[PDB]
């Protein structure tokens, strides 16, 4: 069982017999959400030395993240009011960016590799695009489903397999991230499990047994890239989707 | 897969959405404008 | 420390919150439907056992 | 219950059709990159055509995934 | 009962062929990225978000196939 | 349990095919690298990290299909 | 099942997986201990109107209980220092006296009818007599086991079946009270269960069906007597036992 | 008998002995001497 | 309200408290020995299930 | 379940014998009451509540043996 | 399995005969109380604690027998 | 398992001996009450004899209870 690293264990506990209060209780998932919140709080509270203008070396990091997500959501929705949807496009980044660096620490735990939470967050953003689009643009919201000047005898086909791609968008956006984080962690644990039993046979294998160690180091080098790039790709697709929902093509 | 289908669905989703609303209110009202105060201050000293 | 600025976060983000409540409710019913399956009816940490009933155990 | 085991073989074989979808999205964005790099003032003109072609190609890769879900869950 | 797990593992093996449709995908995207940067050195900061977008938004279709493989293997 | 362990070996055999995606993939990236250096030898230190990045991101899709074979052999 | 009135149900709940914190949690037994403590607090705090000397009509009750337990423990241990053991001889009364009037209220619950707590309290008082006796009187504590001037050829028999009566005292003192409260409540519930099904047959039984109701009323009249007398008998036997343990006959 | 032998033994005994030590300290230091103050006060006004 | 009077309740009642600790410990071991019997090994509210182990269930 | 229900009836029969204790008991109390009034007719309102108390406390021991019979008949 | 419950209920019926040893007990105690108060009217406040003491401290031996009956019936 | 059922009959029959114990404690305290009521100045003289006789009579009723516990638990 190489997948035991994702087990959810209850720690602080709470129960009753009147009402099902077992929904909220401090758990491994919940404790790592508390840790994510305290890290994100720590990146801005004690980072700023006594509210100085000059912005010490720690604040350049949270300066660059801010600027690379402003200049990304200005180039996507880019209309009359792009900044009204900027806090959500930033707080969808920082959760995924911090929750995929915390998960790299060896005896730790991936928030992002729970499909039930990430798929739920994706369905929340998809319904919050459809409701916002219907509210802002009435019955002509469905004009999104015809591409451009197209010949009329093939328009209903191009409507059906446009709407099918419109509600595949509900689960695709989440399952991309879930699949990347889950496959990366499962790859690292399985190769560690193979190189461990590689190094317990006869003593000639601990000699020149440095090359599988170097391969695992190279995969860990790759895994930060595949963890930060997904945190960026989430925040670019849910900027493009707000471009479609707010502005009709 | 066995590990991502327990009874803990409402646990996961409850603390997750509490953290999302928390970070949303928290970022938007606190931490983004404390960077933007730095921006407007730097530009105000620059324009003088 | 930090000066709170009253940013509009309710007259902008209401369908996200309505969708959040809807997905919360739908996942509540999905969890209740999944917690009574054949595989998971004898896992002792489900919240059935903390209130009343015990051990259908006929499969 | 031979059918309960043979639906899993079908759900495995019916997932091969995404091979075309990945290569397809690649060829679309490859032509988009070449078109922007040759003519720098065409991005805002031709980019919705790229997003359209991606949406069509994924949906026509997605047919295989929904057939796999019908075989695995229905 | 052996037949169910046997065909389960065979189908999970079959459902990883679709990753060759993603390796070539990432290849063609970064290949066009290289050929587009090389023939115009001032387009990198405009073509790079489209490169990352096309990269992950093409892998996703291999990762769907890998999730079908995981639901076969472990579910 | 002889049938399921015989099916494990066949599944590990089938999950080898997805490496051809990476085998063509790394090559298409480096072929574009060569054809981009030959058109312009001044853009080397700009282009070559993107080639290494595409190498890594396609080798990841190769290893995602190798790990299923390593599951079906032993785990 | 006429004995379902003694079921212990968990209410507020607490659990963990690190440490077994399931010992303390608010339960029916625990909630009725909180109620007993608040009643005993209420009988003395708000009873005294603004610390008046005259001692209003409520305070005559807690005056009479005090005086009838002072004049009872002065006539038992009655030595040089009888008052040093007077708070324990009073707080063994008031718990049993209040916890057997609260249990008379119809939809309520007997603290006293749990044998595991009362037998434990009895064993606590028995070991606290033996340890106190050994500490105060050395090796000659065992002089309690010979009655008086007795003929020596029958002294060891009169030692063996004196010590057997000495450690029957550990469980007898508790099981007396447990048996009285349990048998009284089980009697009332069984006669209520019989008179209920007596009154659901043909309408001639609800006519002149007043006499079993009067019999149940008479048993409830008896049950206060059998509940207060046991609260007194506990506090007289654990005064006599401290007379034996403190003073050697 | 089924009802007086559950797992709740340590529950019963824990809150019981907490209540016993509570009532002991509570009676002895608070409530018995607030009656005895009434006694000594009545006798002190009586002796005058 | 109430004036606390420092009554000696420790240099008088120590063997009662020592006996209380001893009976507490002995009833702890008695409860642990009784919670693993044949009748009560499948009652789901015992504290075994809240930490680790699940369902011996061989009787 | 015919044997256990036949044993229930025998047990309810055996649990009737303990009423003779109360039947002699109430009588010994009231006999002492009569022989105490005849020695002294002035102590009536002092003695007679104790006779009623002894009546009740022995009738309780009678009913504690009746309730076992009522359990073994029905419950 | 019927034999165990059958002899269980029979023994629980047998183990309530000892309450006739408590009914007569409470009887003789309150009888002596009445005869002692009647022949000396100033002994009540000295003899009454011995009366209550002897009453319950004699019942206890019938209540032991009733607890043997309860451990048979329900345990 | 006839023995597992027949030990319960023995535990029931062996509890009858408390009949003597209850009557015994009654006769002892009855004589104590009569002795105090006839001679009022004998209570502190003869009361330990009453407590002694009670302790002996209970223990010799208690033999039956410990035999019942050995039959029911051993």
């Amino acid at each position: 069982s190489p997948l035991d690293q994702f087990e959810i264990r209850t720690l602080f506990g709470l129960q009753s017999s009147f009402i099902d209060l077992s929904c909220l209780n401090l758990t491994t998932f919940s404790l790592y959400t508390i840790i994510v919140l305290l890290v994100i709080t720590s990146l801005y509270t004690l980072t700023n030395n006594n509210n100085k203008i000059i912005g010490s070396r720690w604040l350049i990091s949270q300066e660059a993240i801010y600027d690379t997500i402003m200049n990304m959501t200005k180039g996507q929705i880019g209309g009359k009011n792009w900044g009204l949807y900027f806090p959500m496009i930033f707080t969808l980044f920082m959760f995924i960016f911090i929750a995929n660096l915390i998960s790299m620490i060896p005896y730790s735990f991936a928030l992002s590799a729970h499909l039930v939470f990430i798929i739920s967050l994706s369905i929340v953003i998809w319904l919050g695009n459809t409701i916002l689009g219907l509210y802002k643009h009435g019955w002509v919201f469905f004009s999104l489903f015809v591409p451009a000047g197209t010949p009329l005898p093939l328009v209903p086909l191009l409507v059906i397999i446009e709407t099918l791609s419109y509600f595949a968008r509900a689960i695709s956006l989440g399952l991309r991230l879930g699949s990347n984080i889950l496959a990366g962690h499962l790859l690292m644990v399985i190769l560690a499990g193979l190189t461990f039993n590689f190094m317990l046979i006869n003593l000639f294998t601990l000699v020149f047994g440095f090359v599988p160690l170097a391969m695992i180091l190279a995969i860990m080098m790759l895994e930060f890239a595949i963890g930060i790039i997904q945190g960026y790709v989430w925040a670019i697709l849910t900027a493009s989707y707000l471009k479609d929902a707010v502005y009709l093509h | 897969m066995p590990q991502l289908v327990p009874f803990y669905f409402m646990n996961q989703l409850t603390y997750g959405f509490l953290l999302m609303i928390t970070l949303l209110i928290l970022f938007s009202q606190f931490f983004l404008p404390m960077i933007l105060r730095l921006y407007v201050s730097r530009l105000f000293i620059s324009k003088l | 420390m930090l000066k709170r600025f009253p940013t509009p976060i309710l007259k902008v983000y209401w369908p996200f919150f309505v969708a959040g409540a809807a997905v919360y409710y739908g996942m509540s019913k999905a969890a209740d439907l999944s917690s009574n399956t054949k595989e998971f009816i004898n896992d002792p940490r489900n919240p059935r056992f903390a209130k009343g009933g015990k051990f259908v155990e006929v499969d | 219950q031979l059918v309960l085991a043979a639906k899993y073989i079908g759900a495995g074989i019916s997932t091969i059709g995404l091979l075309g979808a990945g290569i397809g999205i690649a060829i679309v964005f490859a032509a988009l990159i070449n078109g922007v790099s040759r003519n720098p003032s065409i991005k805002d003109t031709v980019f919705p055509m790229a997003i359209l072609g991606f949406a069509l190609s994924e949906a026509t890769g997605l047919f295989c995934l929904m057939v796999s879900f019908l075989l695995l869950f229905g």
